């Protein structure tokens, strides 16, 4: 009886935990009984990094208390520095589900290298949400934006809230709790999130404009210790990893039906919704482009170039 | 009537209880359609559907193989459905003797909600206990998107306004469940380890150190979350520690919890490293 | 008497339903045969039997795997017992009102037997809905040869009869216990094609389109059986098209059908080529 | 591996149970591998239509057929010498013919491209009558009713038989159109119809066999090792079937006995007798017809 | 009571009986708890759990497959507790007619176990026959010690008691139950094949011939022990041949007991040589 343990950044009664259950039991079948994974909560583990230390050992050739885990970009590029994963959630870069969806397949090999040589299969890819700001005024453009106080939760230790501060954004650093406290006060005119938090949690009350328009992705994320995927006998392997793209898939679709409800509830609820216009969001891609530079000198590798240039080289050809 | 709850809460065979409660929530809730005025049994009929739900529903869905796992959410969507029957029978207790009460506490507005509660006695406090755990039940089984939040954070307040009238009722049930709910929820949601904790001390105050309860509620709310495996097995083991023959009241949520700890001794595996 | 029953049809928690209800067949029997007089009674019980037949014991038995099926014949073997019992439970009523009328109506002398099925008025339309619906579910259960044609006759002359007094009675649920009966027994049994569509018809005229039933008694007795697999599928979705959260009634009916329905859709391969 | 096999068997019949007993007892042998589903060949609109859907990937990899399916499939047997009345009269005689002669009867079907799984018993011919009869030549002198195609052999023998569909057939004997119809007493007692005749005949004529063949190339998918084993399962069933048709035939025949009509049983000089009058009616049934009849097959039951 | 518990003896469909039961068990031991001191009360409550210990429990275990043994082992422990429980809600309806009874009896000193039985008149037979019977057949479901329980020797006491008084009652229902045990039993223990040999005699002056019972009896307790097999297929045989049908009452006990006696005919390899 092979039984893996898996660390998950998967949300409670969230559907990234459906189907990461559903995956186990399909697994399962697939092999007789033979396989299961069992999951473990990373917040539990205290955090990724933590939860990284799990998969080490103690020693070699002794198994480590963890045999997997889903990462989101912040664990991934502390597993493996010269990744460049963080790639993906350059702004404007990839804007669709469908052009995302196109990326993880097309270029996985290249995506899957930096892993496989810290000595992990990539099971699947997928994405946490998509980013939007929520704000108490319209901006007319996007210094306009930088120009506004916006709070960032994790911050600190998602590096891509200190990197946007290098793009002119004024980000202040909050926990999720001093947020309706800090807006009532003025303190802040809003803040980073996906559309699923900002109706979840009711956060959308405090606020009057909510970015519509895709940004980036946060991508995820699920990686297995190459030395527990070597219990699993040979045969199985193909079946099962056609399971977890299976799932990326679903996934894909769900978070985009969940995406467009949730962005709907707070249209009703007196919120309203702002698109931006294919003009500007050519005119915006072409103000962070030029935001390059001061980022390779406090955050260099950070970006493939050649990954970029594989990325660009398809969506827009 | 009351008497008669007493042959099911002092029975220590489960099946017998599992298979013959449904003709009696049928009849119970039959019997409240007909008055449905009549607060007593609106309370009762609801905490009955909410107490189904939770031994033998939720519970043994919790107990099944992990391949299984299409039948387990048939279970708690089931179980779901349940609880929510049962807060809006408690719930209709609330709505005959303060009129208008289900409009107001939902509404969604901290004024108006401040105002409905402020109107209630002690009372009222068992059928705000029963509501409010109905709704929470419901909560920890509801798909991150469906859950809604205005509603939710009406059930949590209905058990803060019962703690503040009668802090000792039920040796301290609610306690137990608010516990429960801030160990779970985000701060964003009302939650926190800090919030639950102090929610449990209280539990200690009123509650019985012959109840297995609080001792699970320890273990599975607060000592997993914290990775204290001590605590875990240490708590467990003082729950399957007390004699169900020495108190007879309470008989069969004694078996049921100590069922319970049993599996959760055996699957500590599943809850740490 | 229909304040109690309202718990039931509007359930859409099986197995409460199926939990729950022996003891009160258990209960409705006994004040039975303590006032056998009591037509109502009489009738109640037996519909309730002739019902829970159906769906608690014939039904789950065609969801058994093949190579069960010694299990599944006697599940069967008990539905017909109980689809009997019913109609007999059912027949008192009308012995009861019309003395004599079992040793008529079953005569086989048709001069005998339409004489006392003339004597009926719409009162006694509800018994024969039943009477005649118990017999001849049973006899779709009963090994061939060993029913004893005169008595599927009388059942359905009883329906035929009902038909004329009462056409429309429950939205046309005699037309639809015909046309499924007209469509399975041969010419020389009394159906055939041409006599089922004919029902059917009928059944359009009374019946709601917020009813599940005709669309699968269509899909099941008619479409199977001239090899139409079109209809057979559009009329399946346009059962499960219904939200039983929009019902005004038999809530549990419609989940019932629902169920049957997708079992229907799953298993096309077996009806179809 | 999903067989579909077209079936004439009856709704509650029996051999429909056994057919079912089959597919479940041939699931087990191969641990989940092989079941069976059946198909209503009357929903197949005949079994000349169920012989076209053998074709095509073919749809259809079997069936359950009677001497009518039989001889469209393969018109060399002949199949019809079994019919040959007072040839055959016994089960256990019948059951001793299709045992022996197994390969002479599977022959004709095994060059037609398919496996005889089993043989079996439709059940017994009789004649149901308003009237007695003290001889045959009395009985053909009787307008008798049917409908399948053994019929016009019948009408070749002196008999005056007229077609019906089932339905006039109670209508046409109130109105003295006719004195009686061919049938198994299964029918008669099941339909109802005894009611209407005075007498049933009990001697046992001649049986109507079926029948159940599997396409040569369905019955490849499954592995060898199987087949020993699920062929002898099937030759099983026959066996039980013929001690319950016994059974039940002779209910039935029990049934109609308490209902009013009287029971003929024919003495076995009689017997002797009638075979002698179909025999000079044989040699009369290959010259008007070729084929149904084939003549080894038949000199070698004889035997 | 009285005409209720007819539409259970009488019924020939087993899982009816067995779904339904559980509450009504459930109910009857609610009212006893409420007017402890009626007799009749308790006497029929204790009956009811003695005799759905041994049909719906003990029974159903005793088919099961000898791999599955802990399961088994379970029920047994489950039927034991049951019958425990109807024996004492029984032997309430002595100590309530007999105050200091229970005290008397179970003391297991010679004189004063003789001396308190000697108070019993016939009313009192039928509640010590249950009593009796409900020790005993917990008795079976032990393990065995060094000498006799003193619950069991009392017990035993208490039915030769009864047959003192009324050796006809209940067609010698109480010759059956001491017949099973004396055979069981050691010498040692107040049994032996002597005794239970002359207990059945007059088992056989009192009962029915239309009663499967003594026959099984016979086979099970008489003939197993005494390898004889002749008798033993025999016995059973004459029991298979009653027809449940032209039985006036206790149709359900019949099927039961011919269940159990088609099982003992296939299990016949495992008790001889």
């Amino acid at each position: 009886k092979v039984v893996l343990k898996i660390a998950s950044i998967a949300p409670a009664r969230s559907i990234w935990e459906t189907e990461l259950k559903k995956l186990s039991a399909e697994w399962s079948e697939i092999t007789g009984g033979l396989v299961s994974m069992k999951f473990y909560d990373m917040s539990s583990l205290g955090g990724e990094r933590e939860g990284i230390r799990k998969l080490k050992s103690s020693r070699p050739g002794q198994a480590a208390p963890l045999d997997g885990a889903v990462f989101s970009c912040l664990g991934l590029s502390e597993l493996a520095p010269d990744s460049g994963i963080y790639t993906l959630s350059v702004p404007f870069l990839i804007q669709n589900e469908k052009d995302l969806e196109r990326v993880l397949h097309e270029l996985r090999e290249d995506l899957d290298r930096p892993f496989r040589a810290a000595g992990f299969r990539v099971i699947t890819w997928t994405n946490a949400g998509w980013l939007s700001f929520y704000t108490r005024a319209p901006y007319a453009s996007l210094g306009q934006l930088k120009k506004q106080t916006i709070a960032l939760s994790s911050l600190d230790s998602s590096v891509l809230g200190t990197c946007f501060r290098i793009c002119g954004f004024d980000i202040k650093d909050a926990p999720n709790v001093r947020l309706a406290p800090l807006l009532k006060a003025g303190s802040i005119d809003g803040f980073l999130s996906v559309h699923l938090f900002t109706w979840a949690t009711g956060f959308y009350r405090y606020i009057s404009y909510a970015l519509d328009t895709k940004i980036c992705p946060a991508v995820i994320g699920m990686l297995i210790s190459d030395g527990s995927w070597a219990r699993i006998p040979s045969r199985y392997h193909d079946a099962m990893l056609q399971a977890a793209t299976r799932v990326r898939q679903r996934l894909a679709n769900n978070l985009e039906t969940l995406d467009r409800e949730c962005s709907n509830n707070i249209q009703k609820a007196g919120v309203s919704i702002v698109h931006l216009t294919p003009q500007e969001i050519q005119e915006w891609r072409t103000e962070f482009a030029a935001d390059v530079k001061r980022i390779q000198a406090r955050l260099p590798g950070m970006l493939n170039m050649t990954l970029y240039e594989k990325i660009k080289h398809l969506l827009y050809s | 009537d009351a008497d008669f709850t007493r042959v099911f809460t002092e029975e220590d065979d489960l099946d017998l209880v599992a298979q013959s409660l449904p003709l009696v929530l049928k009849v119970y809730e039959a019997l409240h359609l007909q008055n449905p005025a009549h607060r007593g049994l609106s309370l009762a009929v609801g905490r009955l559907y909410i107490m189904y739900a939770n031994a033998f529903v939720q519970t043994p869905a919790q107990y099944l193989p992990e391949d299984e796992f299409e039948a387990q959410n048939e279970a708690y969507s089931r179980a779901r459905k349940l609880y929510l029957r049962g807060a809006r029978y408690a719930l209709s207790s609330l709505e005959t003797a303060y009129p208008g009460f289900t409009r107001e506490v939902f509404s969604g507005d901290e004024q108006r909600l401040h105002k409905v509660l402020s109107r209630c006695t002690r009372v009222d406090v068992g059928t705000l206990y029963w509501v409010g755990t109905g709704y929470v039940a419901a909560f920890a089984l509801t798909p991150l998107g469906s859950a809604l939040p205005d509603t939710v954070h009406a059930a949590v307040m209905m058990l803060e306004r019962a703690c503040d009238l009668w802090p000792s009722y039920q040796e301290g049930a609610v306690w137990n469940v608010l516990t429960k709910f801030y160990a779970a929820a985000p701060e964003s949601f009302g939650g926190g380890m800090e919030k639950a904790h102090t929610a449990f001390e209280h539990l200690t105050r009123y509650c019985s150190a012959h109840d297995p309860d609080h001792h699970i509620t320890y273990a599975d709310a607060l000592c997993i979350p914290l990775n204290n495996r001590a605590g875990f097995d240490e708590a467990l083991d003082r729950a399957l520690a007390i004699d169900p023959e020495s108190v007879p009241h309470n008989k069969l949520l004694v078996i049921l919890s100590q069922k319970r700890a049993r599996w959760l001794k055996a699957h500590v595996q599943d809850f740490f490293l």
